[PDB]
Formats: C-alpha cells, structure tokens, sequence
DNA sequence: TGATTACGAATTGC
DNA sequence: TGACGAATTAAGCAATTCGTAATCA
C-alpha cells in the first residue's frame, strides 16, 4: 500500500455490490482496494426524522437553500418572488434501491457522489494509512472509511503499465468469413510487459499446409510446436495447429494487461476467437474479480445509443467487453469515428490520414525510385513518425495514387531513407503515405503455399503494429487522464458518454460549494428563438487584403457578463399592445435600475405578443457562470501548453484538447437551451443570442468605413457601450503608435457570428499584419469593455465569395511575413464536402485556376470566357463519356447509416437493409458507406432524368463493375455544369448550353 | 402445406404458406450450423423445432414472445406445459383468472386462443443451459421474428434485459410493450396489467379485442 | 405497463370517441397523449388530428320536405327556433358549430351547466340555441337516461327549457301541413319556431322535419332596433310592413343585400327567414353609411359610441350610482367580490370593457398609433400608419378615444387608492 | 406536357 | 426450483444543395 497512482475504478455486480481500484506503487506492485457501495439520496432533515425505517446511514451536508427555476411570463411590473427555503439537508446511504417521497438532487450518479462527498479525485496520487485497511487476500485490501483513508494526497509519480496489441486474419472463399466453416489463418500479437521489454510474435496455422511446407519452414528458421507449454514468446514466427492458437490466445486474455487495444476487434476479433474456440473445444474465457469471488465468462454486448431529434429512432451502435478484472479493452475503431471526420473509417483511410510524409527524389532509373525524408523536408517530427511506421509496413502511396512495394529501407537519426518499385516520375519532392495495399486476398487463399503464408504473417503483423502507432499518435493517456480529472469520472468511462453526462461532476461540486439545489415544478414549454447574424458579402472577387477580426469564446463570456442564469431571472414582462409597452417601459427602467441588474429586448413569444424584456439579477454569481468558468481556465491551460510545443504529434494533441474544452463550454449553452434537459431555460438562451447580436453589430458599426491618417484612428460611429452608460470614453479620436505616413481607410464586407471581414486598401501583407495587430491593441482598450476581447486571425488574399458561408482564400497567419508560404482555405465549398465526389472535385479546380488565369490576363471580347469555358467543359465531358478510363474511385459519394426517419418507406433505409439482407457482412447504425449510380450499358445518353434513387448501388470491397453495367454519367455531370454555371456571368448561352445538354431548367443565383 | 428438404435433421420442414417468402433463406442458414447443434442433446427434441411454421399467420393480431425454451421437457409449442407443472404457465393462469374471474380449472394453454402466436426467440436449449444456443439460432430468429411483426398489430415482450434492444432486431416500427418474466422473483409479474393494455391498444386500432378466457382447458 | 399507462390510454381512447365534439384544450390533451404512446410504445393505432372540422350530421339525417306517414310508437317531439347552435361537451368549452371558438358566456350560465354535468356523467352532448341574448337548451343526448328528468333538473336549476311534447300513436296516420299547424299550436310559444324533431323511446337517431315554401319580397331599409345595454338587432321591413326575421348580422353582410332590391324569403304561416348563399368590405361600409354614421359592428352585434360615463362604470361594479370619486372605493370594501374583481382584472382590460368595444379591432387600432404618456396617464395620442383609415368601424372606433382615456385616467388613479 | 412551390434529409459553418 | 441488473439518455440555430411529391396552367 502507502503510495498508490490511480489507474481504474470498476464495479463488479455479483450477490454483493462492491467498487474497486486498482492502483500502482512506486515499485511496481499492483494493489487493489475494495469500497462498500450505496444508493445516494438528498433528504430534508423532516423527511430525516419521519423515515419509517431507519436509514442504514446518514450523514450532514448542513443548511442548504433551494430555489424553484421555473419561468413563468408577467403582464405587469408586480413581480413575484422566487421561492427560495432553507433548511438542514441530510445524505443517507442505502444498500438497496429504496423509494423515498420528497427527495431531491435526483440527477446525478452513485459514484459521483463516492468522489465528491469523500474528497477523492479518480486520477490521483495517495498515501494511504494502513490503520483503515484490511487484507483480504493476496493484493487486495478492503477500505470502510475512505474519507479517512484517503486524506494525504502527494505529488505525482510515474509508474510502468503494461500493454497488449493484437490482430487476426482468417480464411475465405467468396466474401466475408463464417465462424462455422473458415478457420484462423493468423494470430499477431505485441506484447509490452511491466519491465519494458517489447515483444512481437506471431501464430500461424499448420493445418491448412502440407507436411513438406512444415518441413521447409522449419529448416527455414520457424518452430514448431505440439502443446501450449512449449511456447516462447521470444520467437518472431511459430507455427501450429488451431486448437493451440486458440489456447494460446485465451492464456493471453485473461492476464491482468493495462490495456487491451484492438481496431474493430470488439465486433470481429475478439467475438470470433470466442466462438471458434467455443466450436472446437468446449472452453471459455473467464475473467475474475479481484477478491476471486466472482467469475464471468466473455461475452460481447451491444449498447445503442438514439437520437435526441425528431422521431428520436436509432442512430449509433457501440460493442463492449463485461470483464470484471480491470483491464481496459479499448477499440479504437468506435473512438476515432467520435473524434474525428473522415470519408471513410477503414484502417487505410486512416493509415493515408496520420502517417505521411513529404519526401526528396535522391536516385532514378530502372523500375525503382529512392527517396529521403529528414527534418529538412517536410515539418519538426513528421520524418520520425514515418520511420517508426515503416519499421513494419509493406506498402507506400506516392502522390496520394501510385501504390508501391519497399524494396528496402534505412533509418536515420532525423528521417528515413526508401527504396520503392514505381515507374519514372519528373520531379524532386514528392507525398508518400501509409495506405492501400494491391493484394488479392481471396486468391491468395485459393492457391496457398508457404511464401504467401509468410506474406500474410508479414502483413498481419503491421497491422498488429498499427494499433500501437495510432494509440500514440492520438494521445490517449493523455486525454484519459485529463477527462478523469475536469469530469470527476472513472478512466473506463471518459470516452463513453455526451455533454449531459460529463459535465455532472463539476456541477455537483459547484452546487456543494455554493450550497444550493434547483427544483422544477411545472413542465417545460419549447418554442422557436433566433440565432446568430450572418452578414450577405459585398461582392465575389477582391483583389485587395481582407483583415479577419474574431471573438474570445463570444456566448460563454456573454453568460459571464449579463450573469444568464435560471435562477438568476427576475422575470419577463410582456405587453400586448404600445400603451402597456410604454407604461411598463418608464416603470422597469427606475425599478431596476443598470449597474445591478440587466435589461434584455427580445423577440415576442407568441403571435399576439409585441413585446418581450427579460431581467437579470448580477449581485450574487449565478451557477452556469462558474461552470463556463472552469471550462474556459482549463481550455486556456492547454492553449498554453500547445504554445511551447515543438514536434508535430505534442502539437496536435494539445490542439484536439483546446478544442473539446471549447466544444464543451458551447455545449453548456446549447443544454440550457434544450428542453429535455435540467438547465433549460428559455429566456437565457434567448438572452444570450441577443447579446452577441448587438456585440457584433456594434463592432461592424464602428469598423466599417474607419480611416486611419497621421497617427491617428478614426472609427464610424461612438464607441459608446450598447446596453447602458458607463464611465468609459466615448470619443472616436484614438492616437495609434503607427508611422506618421501612413493613410487607409477600412471597409466591412461579411460576417458569421462573432467575425468581421474588413477590407484595406492596400497589397502589401507585411504593412497589413502590423495595422492589423496596432488595430486589435486599440479596439481591446478602448472600444470593447468588461470580459469581452477580440483577436486579429489573418490576412486572406484573393478571397472569392460563393455564398453566406462558402469562400475560398489564400490565409497567411498572424506570425508570418510576406516572404512566407500561404494556406489555401476552402470553406464550405464543394471540396470539403463528403457527399459531391472525386471527379467534381478536380473539375473544379481545373477549372476555377483556368478560369482566374483568364481573368489575370483578361480578353473578355464579348463573351469570350463563356464560349471558351462552356466549350472546354462539353469536350471534356464528352471525352470523358467515350472514353470511360477514369475508374469507378473517382465517382464515389458517402452517407451515414440510421433509423430517424418520418415515414419508414424512406428510400435510403431500404436500401441499406437489402444490403445487409442479401450479403454476410452488414453495416451497422452509425456507419459510413459508399455508393454510387448505376445504370445498364445499353441505355444512350440520357436527357431528363426522371427516378435517380432507383440507381443507386452500395459499393463494397469486393465489388466489380459487370460487363453489362455503366456508371451514370448523366447525374455528375449536371451536378458539375450546375456549379461551374453559377461562377460565369452569361445566362442566355449558359441556359442554351443545359437546355441542350441536359433538357432542363438550370438554377442560379 | 409444403414441405422443404434439408441436408441434415429432421431433414423435413412443411409449412403454411404464409411463410413461403421466408423458407428458402431459411433453408440456407439452417445448413451450416445443423452440424455444430446436433452434437448436443436438445430440448425441444429435433423433429419439434418447426412445429410452429404450420400456423397461418395472416388471422393472427397478437404475439408474445419468450426468449427460449424450457430447458427440460419441451414440447415444441412455446409457453405449454402438457401437465401444468411449469411456473411460468402457471402464474400467467392465475394472473388471467385473476383478470376474468375463473376460479376453477385445471390448465392454460395459450396456443388455442384466436388471434395470438407465441413464441421463442432461440429455438431450442441445451438440457439444463438456458440460452446456450445464442450464436447458433441468431439470423434464423431475427428472420422469422421479422416476418411474424409483418402481421400482428401488437407484440408483447416478456423479459425485460432480454429484449432491452428489440427496436434495434426490428426494421419497420410495431407495437410494442417489454413486461417482466413470470418467473422473475422479487413478485413483479403479479402487479402487470399487460393483457388490458393490449386490448385497449388493439382496440385503439380498430381491432378485436382478445378473447383472454378461451384459452382454459377443462 | 402499470395502472397508469391503462388510464392514460383509456382517457386517450374516451378523447378519440368524442372528437368532432371537442375544443381547442381538448385537442391539445389528445395530441399531448398521442405524442407520449407514440414515445413509449413505438406505434400507436391513431395520428395527430389538428383541423377538425366540427359537424354533428352524425346524430341527423336530411330534413324532410313532404308529407310522410307515421304510426308506430311513442313519439317525444322537441322544437327548434332560429338561432345560433352550440355544442357543448362533459367538462369542456362552450363551441360554435362550424366555427367552434371560445365564446363568452354568463358565469351563471356556467355554473349551471358546471352543475348539470356534475348531476350524472351520461351525456354524451348537449346542442345550444341562441337567439338575442336568451339562451335555450335545444337538444340533450343521453345513452343512458331519457329526455324527460334532465330537462326537468335543468329548469329548477334555474333555465328555461321548451316544453318537450310525448304523444301516443297506434293507427296509420299522415304527417303533412295540417299536423304541422297542430304541433305549431301544440308548443304555444310566441318564439319563432323553424322545425321538429321526433324521437322514439330507445332509438338514438333523431329526425327532424321543416316545411317552408318560397317567396319574392322587396327590401326597403335597415334600422336598429333595441334590444339590450349598448347592443342593436337590424331589421329590415318590407313595402307592406311584414317583420322578416334574421338570426346575425352576419346574415345580411354575407347577403349583400342592396338598398331598395327584391329577394327570396322563405315564408312560413307565422313568420318568414331571409335565405343566405346568394366585396366584404364594400358590403360593410354600405350598411354603415346606410343605417347611419353613428354606429358600429360588435361582432355579431350591433351597438353605439356614445360619450358612457361614470354610470357605465359603476352598473358593471354592482355598486351603487354615485358622482364623487372618493365614494367609488367605499363600495369597493363593502363587498369582497368587488374588490376582488378589480385587483385581479387590469386596467386596461376593464377600462376597454366599461365602453364595450371589441377586442381584434381596438388592439389593431392601438398598434399602429404614437402614446405620450406621464406618470402611468396618457396625455398625448397621433395616428402613425394612415391605412386603418380603410374600415369605417375604426373610424367609429377613433371618435370617440378621449372618454376611453378619461375612464382609463380614473380607473388609474382609483387603483392606485383602493390597491 | 410542362412551371412553380413545399418539404425532408444531409452536410457544413458559427 | 423458476430472471434482475450491470449497459441511469439526450447541446443550440443559420445557410445551401438535391430529389421527390404536391399544386397549378
Ligand atoms: C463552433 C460552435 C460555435 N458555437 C457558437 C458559440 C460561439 O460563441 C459562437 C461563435 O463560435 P466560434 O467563434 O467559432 O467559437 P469561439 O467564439 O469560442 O472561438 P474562440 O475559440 O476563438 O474563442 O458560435 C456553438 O454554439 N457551438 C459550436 O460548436
Ligand atoms: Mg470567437
């Protein structure tokens, strides 16, 4: 015991109910602890002292006041009060669910209250007092006391853990495997034990060989081996029979690992090696509790998880392990589909997206090319990444569509050096990425002898591999740890559920410390309010540097300044019509008067209503404040963490923490603005999307049409604070530190939310990036106030405006100069899109640099860009058509799987459930899909397109074009030629040219 | 009535033709796992795993639904205790006589009442391992359940963590209504009142209601 | 699953029989339980219904225009007069037929009908007549009781109710002109009466049957007649004085009679009834200037803008008549209603309902016109928007604003004393 | 045989 | 002797693009 890190806390759920940590000491010794585990409940001291049976046990939380957040709309200024009581509160401890009448703080979990009323924290280091403790068998202790136990905490400590990685590859005929007829070809395992010694070793059956091929690899450098106690892991390649392997793999899963880490093993591998085990032998996988008085056998389970929009219905699936030991069994298919979004979620697509590298062209010739990478080429710690990858892999993607095999490879102290088999390539720098691989596994198996049993063994172990790869790549330590920490969770639950449920703990903090509980009365009543102010773009093209000016967390610091919180509203006053308007008008600006309380105008509620102001009380903090608070502190702890990182994969991962903590701290306001949930309140949100509209009028008012001359700032209007007088200067005249010479005027142009556009008259970046940073400087002195601040993005050259929320740009960040490479930023456009296609994309893009190439230049006779362009586009399309070379890859789209739908008929359902229903593998609820249009070769081109969702077919792995099967052309096509139209500025020959292409109407603008 | 081969025992299926769209698909995920079942003595004995494909389905309005078998004597038609020894028949007779006001009979049988089907999930149990037929019977079940909603109006679930996810089993949306097992302890099943909401639902539906005495035997 | 889901789908199953005969709170709860057994249960056998068009052809069949025969059975016969019809439900609101609203009724009415349905739950529907402010149970349905003690209770309840008639038949007998005269002499009542409806003991369905035949009779004028406090009946006379009769003033607008014109009329022995389904707003303008520039439409009323006054506020009050101010509040504390209807009420709901103007009209003349007020009184008043210049109501309407702002000024400085 | 509008679903930007 | 739970549910709105049904000359 005495010094113990915190690594799991799990409940086992047998005859009696227990909780139990596991912890490591300095040494490396494992113990485990065990806690009695009750029902919590909140009662009155009254209730306390009319309880029919005595409870087992009770405990005093002291006086606690409760207040009614109920809202309710007033018709004059004779406002109620709020019911607030106080009163002595008692927490009573029960072994058994029981029913008590007028208890209260119903809403938060049973370990949740473990942590809190007991002080502990769930990721933290101890020094346990041996006085409360009990041994109860060979490392494991039993605790009743755990305040007492638990009282000196001491600084952290690190200690080894314990990993393993595994992976199989099983035999086929047609298409997927069946457990009933096709054996296991593969077993890959890496194995990470508590001294540190790493271990890769795998299994491969003898059975489906011939005794000459045994023979051969044996003498080749294999064993071979007749038992499961004759098996060293010291060994790279073993060779045996199933039965063995399949021993070998129950012997390794119930050993108490750390982490048991697979990719899609909870739904495929690990459900597989179950039941072949149980087809051959009659064994199980037992797993067994600490104090060795419950066991369970393995056995995956499903968990759906449903939509909270209309119809509610279906919408993602989850598969779990029910061990009972402590080991974390991590699938990091399901984490990555949370986290990230990609088209795809198969372990190539994100191979291709993590590991890649740019890389020098160092020999030519013959049928193979070298190339180098080094810290010099691409970025600080992508070369290092890439070559600790391809200590494994087999093959590399160059130029994001060659696929080539390693003929050697060298590793360097900063990089790589590559030897790959692909034909002559005219160019010096080039993409290599970890992806696809061009083998034909079904034939593979159709003709098997040894060489190809070692292929796969190579192949399997990388895939084994790739699980370690991407467990560090992402972080997952880290963020394990940290949501433990902030949620007040344990470490097996940190990724498993939303913002309702993470953000509980700190809530029930908050309240304990604040003494104060909330009650509904009546129920909640939802109606429609609005949302932010998007500004419509001046015009399309710009040719001059566009300044981008943004917000400080704009809605939570919104919360903070105007104190928006349920139980911080005084009331709403409406009015029906201008007399009662103006009378309760004169009355509530004396009886509530601006430095205390808060004044919100609103839009009505209703249809009769013309009128809507909400009061806020601000003496007395309210409790969605705090909580924005401890998100915000712990979002700018990571944001400086991420500042004083150095290689890529530290950057990217403090990056993706910033992000959740911001992502949690929107999504405390969006709950208060739900209504199956307990913070809800209407006016609040309402309140606050009034707020931030007026603030970001009030900045585009006084930014646009602003001059600078002299040293001097000139903005448009007064900056003048738009909810009520302050002790502020209002005048317009600002001395700035600039040069002297200097003269520009400044111009707004768009706007999403907290974001203003501002045009400068001017080239130049380097001239612009110091106006930029002069003009944040003076707008966070003098223009803005209170907890409200602005921050200076970037300078975007050639900004092409589509629409309200779609425009591309060249980005040069804060910190660069004119000498700097760009970022070229799409957004919104038909490039970030999973749904448009492969063949849109680089249409378009051909297309839009052509087309700003002629526009550089300039002819524009009379119509010359509009010929041109539309007679380009049909000869590329029909070329295109004739020829039919581009492969089918290039005209695949993506969609999601569920069961939210109105109406069940719902032709995307249907098609999904005829796939599941007429092949062995089946997608599952929450799934990524590809599929395409398909129409028979025969049918000519086609004019009017009349049913488009009969053609459309699921695209497998395994899937081949017939020879009576065509794609059709006709539906991308007309998608493509409706985008390009929209960029021209013709209509007469634009509408001519898809009347003839197309018989149809097109749609513009 | 047709009759179907299959490659291993009872090497026999006959049929209503109620189930004709179903079989053939049957037929073929009955094939590989035969092998694997029938190295096991089973309960219900293998000629009585199919005795229920004779009922036609297109009169019927309401299903209830078990999870599997009795693990010993089963007699192929689910929820039926020739004797009246079984629990679960047992009280789900004394809850209907408490409901309609019989006092006196000798046993229950809910295959003879017009208008429901009962049912087994899993189509056959080891003798003395409960639900230790899962992975074998699993497409089989979710297809044949999925024809039987095709038909009914209301299906009626018993088992509450059995069923805990029988939206997700199901495509087409249905009645449905999860209830506690008869031989659950703790006395939950006495306090259910399933049988009258299923007859204000049927009659929500414009539906018959269920004549719920016919199924006493005298 | 448990007791109460049966309720609930129970009162769900109630709500959906009766539905045709519901009101807006109704339908709310029906919608607010589909959408809950749709949650729990996945499925359910019934939909959102938001329209529903109110009929009750169900209980009636077409009204016969011939002589017919009749014999078997007792037979109970029940009139009708001209009117407006009404439905109202078990615990519900009190609905026009075809255009079921919220309309106000005495709260004694209330009370009466709140106690007959506490008398007995068999009723399934009960069908109102209307006729200048005198309010008459036309038609009571039971399935259980019979139409004999429930008028009965309703009279000592303390409303009138036409005298139902029970007659015997045993021989083959025709029902034609002559039978219809008898029965029209066998109510003797003095109110016009339109059809009869026949019943049978045990049968549900009601018959009813109306003779009537057709004339051509010239329209001379429009005058108002009275009929009640700052209420109006039009009523147009012919060339040779006969009094033709019109259940609203909806009536003659939807008429679009024109000054000194012939039209049909279906006339009867005692008294005739003008015939509908022969724009608006040139129709309305033309009855206000004809009937004179001093008027105004309430509704379905016609009514004055006179200069009201103190009176006008102390009648409603049921407080004594007086002229000083002071004496207004005494009153106030002598009786507990009183004081407890003006602090619940507000200021400017009771100062609009002491001069009786409408609600829809005076709210859209309020919104869109310029208020300068000085503590909690209005002092000044401008027009803003000149297009509700368009309907001569609102002019009506804008004539007569300063005795609406002097009764709001009293009643303000009055609720500042009496609190 | 077209035009025009309305609605649901998917995906992106704040 | 003949199942229960574990596996407590869930952020907001604004804007565009596409296919199909419903309404209109
Ligand atoms: C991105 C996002 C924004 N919003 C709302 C809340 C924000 O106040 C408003 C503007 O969003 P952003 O400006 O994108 O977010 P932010 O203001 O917090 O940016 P920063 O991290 O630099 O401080 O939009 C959400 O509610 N949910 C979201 O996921
Ligand atoms: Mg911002």
């Amino acid at each position: 015991s005495m010094d113990v890190r915190c690594i799991n806390w799990f409940e086992s759920h047998g005859e009696n109910r227990f909780l139990y940590l596991k912890s490591r000491c300095r040494n490396g010794e494992t113990v485990f602890i065990r806690f009695p585990h009750y029902f919590y409940y909140v009662v009155t001291d009254e209730i306390y002292q009319s309880l029919s049976p005595p409870p087992f046990n009770a405990r005093p939380m002291g006086k606690m006041r409760t207040i009614d957040i109920d809202e309710t709309i007033s018709y004059n200024l004779d406002i109620k009060d709020r019911k607030c009581s106080v009163a002595d509160m008692w927490l009573i401890e029960e072994p058994k669910k029981r029913s008590i009448q007028n208890a209260t703080m119903d809403e938060f979990f049973n370990i949740s209250w473990f942590y809190i009323s007991n002080g502990i924290s769930p990721d933290g280091c101890y020094s346990l007092d041996e006085q409360y403790l009990t041994k109860i068998n060979n490392g494991c202790y039993h605790c009743d006391d755990p305040r007492n136990c638990f009282a000196k905490e001491i600084p952290r400590f690190d200690i080894p853990r314990s990993y393993l990685f595994l992976a199989i590859a099983c035999h086929f005929d047609k298409k997927f495997p069946s457990v009933f007829i096709n054996p296991i070809s593969h077993t890959s395992y890496c194995y990470i034990d508590l001294s540190g010694k790493r271990l890769l070793f795998t299994l491969i059956n003898e059975e489906m060989l011939t005794e000459q091929e045994i023979q051969e690899a044996v003498d080749r450098g294999c064993l071979r081996i007749q038992s499961l106690m004759e098996m060293d892991y010291e060994r790279e390649l073993v060779l045996c029979s199933e039965i063995v392997l399949l021993r070998i793999a129950k012997q390794l899963l119930e050993l108490t690992f750390d982490y048991v880490v697979t990719f899609n093993g909870h739904n495929f591998d690990l459900r597989y090696i179950t039941n072949r085990l149980e087809l051959l032998t009659g064994e199980k996988i037992i797993f067994r509790s600490p104090d060795k008085k419950e066991a369970v056998h393995l056995c995956i389970y499903e968990r759906n998880q449903s939509s909270h929009k209309g119809v509610c219905g279906m919408a993602n699936t989850t598969f779990h392990v029910n061990n009972n030991n402590g080991t974390i069994f991590f699938d990091l298919y399901s984490f990555i589909q949370k986290s990230e979004k990609l088209d795809s979620y198969k372990l190539d697509s994100i191979s291709k997206n993590a590991f890649s590298c740019m890389g020098k062209v160092l020999n030519r010739g013959v049928r193979e090319m070298t190339f180098i990478g080094d810290d010099t080429t691409d970025a600080k710690g992508k070369a290092d990444t890439f070559a600790k990858v391809l200590t494994t892999g087999n093959y590399v993607t160059v130029d994001e569509d060659i696929i080539c095999k390693v003929i050697r490879k060298d590793i360097l102290e900063n990089g790589f050096k590559v030897v790959l088999s692909c034909p002559t390539l005219p160019n010096d720098i080039y993409k290599l990425s970890f992806g696809k691989d061009d083998i034909d596994l079904a034939q593979m198996y159709k003709d098997y002898n040894l060489n190809i049993a070692l292929d796969m063994a190579r192949y399997c172990i990388h895939d084994a591999c790739l699980c370690q790869y991407l467990w560090e790549y992402y972080g997952v330590e880290t963020k394990t740890d940290a949501g433990a920490a902030t949620y007040v969770l344990p470490q097996s639950m940190v990724f498993e559920y939303r913002a309702s449920t993470i953000i509980k703990g700190p809530l029930l903090k908050l309240l304990l410390e604040t003494k104060t509980i909330l009650v509904r009365s009546e129920t909640k009543q939802k109606f429609p309010y609005e949302g932010g102010k998007v500004f419509a773009p001046k015009q399309k093209m710009f040719s001059n540097n566009v300044l981008i000016f943004d917000y400080n967390s704009l809605y939570p610091n919104v919360c903070i300044f105007g104190n928006l919180s349920p139980e911080t509203l005084v009331g709403v006053v409406v009015s029906t019509n201008r007399l009662e308007e103006e009378i309760n008008n004169q009355l509530l600006l004396q009886k509530y008067p601006p430095p205390r309380y808060i004044t919100v105008h609103c839009e009505p509620r209703l249809p009769n209503l013309i009128s809507e102001i909400a009061i806020f009380d601000r003496s007395i903090e309210g409790t969605i404040p705090r909580l924005l608070r401890t998100f915000l502190a712990e979002r700018a702890r990571y944001k400086k963490m991420l500042k004083q990182a150095t290689s890529s994969t530290e950057k990217a991962i403090y990056d993706s923490m910033q992000y959740t903590y911001k992502i949690v701290a929107n999504s405390v306001y969006g709950l208060m603005g739900f209504r199956n949930s307990a913070l809800y309140s209407y006016a609040s949100a309402k309140s606050c999307t009034s707020i931030g509209r007026r603030m970001i009028l009030y900045l585009e008012s006084v930014l646009n049409g602003a001059e600078l001359s002299n040293g001097m700032l000139r903005f448009a209007n007064t900056l003048s604070n738009p909810f009520y007088m302050d002790d502020r200067d209002i005048n317009p005249i600002v001395k700035t530190s600039l040069p002297i010479d200097y003269r520009f005027r400044f111009r707004s142009v768009y706007g999403d939310t907290d974001s203003v556009f501002t045009e400068i008259d001017s080239q130049d970046v380097d001239k612009s990036i110091e106006i930029a940073k002069e003009l944040e400087r003076l707008i966070n002195s003098r223009v803005l106030f209170n907890n409200f601040k602005i921050e200076f993005e970037a300078v975007y050259k050639n900004l092409i405006m589509q629409s309200k929320k779609k425009y591309t740009t060249m980005k040069y960040s804060a910190s660069s100069n004119s000498k700097s490479v760009p970022e070229r930023i799409n957004k919104g456009t038909s490039e970030t899109r999973r749904d448009v296609s492969k063949f849109h994309k680089n249409m378009i893009k051909t297309y839009k640099t052509r087309l700003s190439e002629m526009l550089s230049e300039g002819r524009m006779n009379s119509n010359q860009v509009c010929i041109d362009i539309l007679r380009s586009l049909e000869t590329d399309l029909r070329s295109e058509f004739d020829s039919r070379s581009s492969p089918l890859e290039l005209f695949m789209l993506s969609r999601m799987h569920h069961s939210n739908y109105k109406s069940a008929d719902n032709p995307n359902m249907y098609l999904v459930t005829e796939y599941n229903k007429n092949n062995p593998e089946t997608i599952e609820l929450g799934e990524r899909y590809y599929f395409a249009y398909i129409c028979p070769a025969n049918v000519p081109w086609t004019k009017k397109l009349v049913n488009i969702k009969t053609y459309e077919t699921i695209i497998d792995r395994s899937f081949k074009l017939g020879s009576n099967q065509r794609i059709f052309y006709e539906v991308y096509f007309k998608r493509l030629t409706s985008e390009i139209v929209n960029l021209l500025d013709n209509k007469v020959l634009c509408i001519s040219f898809f009347q003839r292409m197309f018989g149809s109407r097109p749609t513009f603008y | 009535m047709n009759s179907v081969t299959i490659s291993h025992a009872p090497y026999t299926i006959t049929y209503h033709d109620d189930w004709e769209p179903v079989m053939s698909q049957l037929v073929e995920f009955y094939n590989e796992v035969a092998s694997w079942l029938l190295r096991d003595e089973t309960s219900p004995i293998p000629d009585k795993f199919f005795i229920q494909l004779k009922q036609p389905l297109r009169n019927k309005r309401v299903c209830v639904c078990g999870i599997d078998p009795y693990p010993k004597d089963g007699t192929g038609v689910p929820f039926e205790s020739p004797n009246f020894t079984k629990k679960s028949i047992k009280e789900i007779a004394s809850s209907i006589s408490r409901l309609t006001g019989v006092i006196d009979y000798k046993g229950y049988n809910l295959n003879i009442i017009d208008g429901v089907i009962p049912w087994n999930y899993y189509l056959s149990c080891k003798l003395g391992e409960t639900k230790s037929h899962a992975i074998y019977w699993d497409k089989i079940s979710k297809l044949l359940l999925q024809h039987i909603t095709k038909h009914v109006s209301v299906l009626y679930c018993l088992g509450k963590t059995d069923f805990s996810n029988i939206r997700a089993k199901l495509e087409s949306p249905v009645t449905t209504i999860v209830g506690y097992h008869p031989a659950a302890r703790d006395h939950q099943f006495e306090k259910d009142r399933s049988f009258e909401i299923i007859n204000v639902l049927l009659e929500l539906d414009n539906k018959t209601p269920i004549n719920w005495a016919q199924g006493f035997i005298y | 699953t448990s007791s109460a889901d049966l309720t609930n789908l129970k009162e769900l199953l109630s709500l959906y029989k009766s539905l045709r005969f519901s009101d807006s709170v109704a339908i709310e709860k029906y919608n607010s339980l589909v959408e809950w057994g749709t949650s729990t249960y996945w499925k359910i056998g019934v939909q959102k219904v938001t329209n529903v068009e109110t009929s009750i052809s169900d209980y009636y069949d077409e009204v016969k225009n011939k002589p017919f025969n009749i014999d078997p059975g007792y037979y109970i016969f029940l009139p009708v007069y001209f009117g407006s019809v009404f439905i109202y439900s078990k615990g519900k609101n009190m609905v026009e037929l075809g255009s079921g609203n919220s309309f106000q009724i005495p709260d004694e009415i209330r009370s009466a009908c709140n106690k007959v349905l506490d008398s007995d739950n068999g009723i399934d529907f009960l069908r109102f007549v209307l006729l200048n402010n005198r309010w008459i149970m036309e038609d009571a349905i039971s399935k259980y009781q019979s139409p004999v003690n429930i008028f009965k209770l309703a009279s000592e309840y303390g409303l009138n109710i036409p005298n139902y008639l029970e007659i015997e038949i045993e021989e083959d007998t025709l029902f034609d002109d002559e039978l219809y005269s008898i029965m029209e002499r066998s109510f003797d009542d003095t109110f016009p009466k339109i059809s009869i409806s026949y019943i049978k003991l045990g049968e549900l369905k009601r018959q009813v049957v109306d003779f009537f035949k057709f004339s051509f009779m010239y329209i001379e004028s429009i005058k108002v007649d009275r009929i009640g406090d700052n209420i109006f009946i039009p009523s147009v006379i012919t060339k040779s004085g006969k009094k033709i009769l019109v259940k609203d003033v909806d009536h003659l607008i939807r008429s679009k009679v024109r000054e000194h014109t012939f039209v049909k009329v279906k006339k009867k022995n005692t008294f005739s009834i003008l015939y509908d389904y022969d724009t608006r707003g040139e129709v309305i303008k033309r009855i206000i200037d004809t009937i004179g520039r001093d008027y105004y439409v309430n509704g379905k009323y016609f009514s004055k803008v006179g200069i009201a006054g103190l009176k006008q506020l102390t009648n409603k009050l049921d407080i004594n008549e007086c002229a000083t101010v002071d004496e207004l509040v005494d009153e106030i504390n002598k009786s507990g209603t009183v004081k407890r209807k003006i602090k619940n009420q507000s200021v400017f709901d009771l100062s609009r309902e002491c001069l009786g103007y409408p609600e829809a009209d005076f709210i859209t003349l309020v919104n869109n016109m310029r208020f300068k007020i000085e503590n909690c009184k209005v002092v000044n008043f401008n027009i803003e928007n000149t297009n509700c210049l368009n309907n001569p109501s609102i002019e009506t309407i804008y004539g007569n604003f300063n005795q609406f702002v002097s009764i709001f000024n009293t009643v303000t400085d009055v609720k500042k004393r009496l609190f």
